[PDB]
């Protein structure tokens, strides 16, 4: 997609993460498991929901066809009336079809963007304290227990706390 | 329908304190019953071939 994440550098989604759209899979000594990023997921849910509600809202002043009758010597205005009705019906059908097509495309890229931002959120925290595997995964240069995993997930990673043990592990490599 | 003569019908709306005056010496098809427009609202004449006890 537009942002290179979904079906991009992260080649595939996880059947395993089920409590959200975007999230993490960690793996340490205490064990592994999936977890959804509640914040970025809720943001996306709010965005998509407002989008859906905005599309349905913008359409309340749409054209509504009315039955009208005409006789054999009113064929002209009968036809005018028909062209007018079909005219608006065709316009509004275009508007609904196009709006859905356009916002669908933006929605898929929106998810792609939320993911790429989530990856960057972690990356910008870890810096040289971890290695970019290049598949959405970061291999740590230090010990990351469950509480450390939780700090990366909630944006409270204390980079300098692990800075030294990371640096030492980088340099024997 | 067997008939070779024709009848031509007319209508008008008679406003609440107005009066309608007929004068004729023949060929007159006279009103007996008229219709009070009791409720004006938004309605329609739907052209359909169907006739359902539902809502
Ligand atoms: C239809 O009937 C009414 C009532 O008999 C007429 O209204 C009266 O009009 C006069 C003036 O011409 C007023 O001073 C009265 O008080 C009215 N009466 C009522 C009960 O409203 C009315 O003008 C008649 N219309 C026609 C076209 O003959």
């Amino acid at each position: 997609g537009l942002f290179g994440a979904i079906a991009g550098f992260i080649e595939g989604g996880w059947q395993g993460m089920v409590d959200g759209w975007y999230g993490y899979h960690h793996s340490n000594e205490q064990g592994s498991g999936y977890a959804a990023d509640k914040e970025s997921t809720q943001k996306a849910i709010d965005g998509v929901t407002n989008k859906v509600n905005s599309i349905i809202d913008k359409m309340n002043t749409q054209f509504e066809a009315v039955g009208r009758e005409f006789n054999n010597l009113e064929r002209r205005i009968e036809n005018l009336n028909k062209q007018m009705e079909d005219g608006f019906l065709d316009v509004w059908t275009y508007n609904a079809e196009l709006l859905v097509l356009m916002e669908n495309e933006r929605t898929l890229d929106f998810h792609d963007s939320n993911v790429k931002n989530l990856y960057d959120k972690v990356r910008l925290q870890l810096r040289d304290n971890a290695k970019e595997l290049g598949n959405g995964c970061f291999e740590f240069y230090h010990k990351c227990d469950n509480e450390c995993m939780e700090s990366v997930k909630n944006g409270t990673y204390d980079y300098p706390q692990y800075s030294e043990e990371a640096r030492l592990n980088r340099e024997e490599i | 329908n067997g008939q070779s003569g024709r009848m031509e019908f007319f209508w008008t709306i008679l406003k609440p304190n107005d009066a309608i005056n007929f004068e004729s010496n023949g060929n007159f098809i006279a009103p007996e019953y008229a219709y009070k427009i009791v409720k004006k609202g938004d309605s329609a004449i739907m052209k359909s071939e169907l006739e359902g006890n539902c809502n």
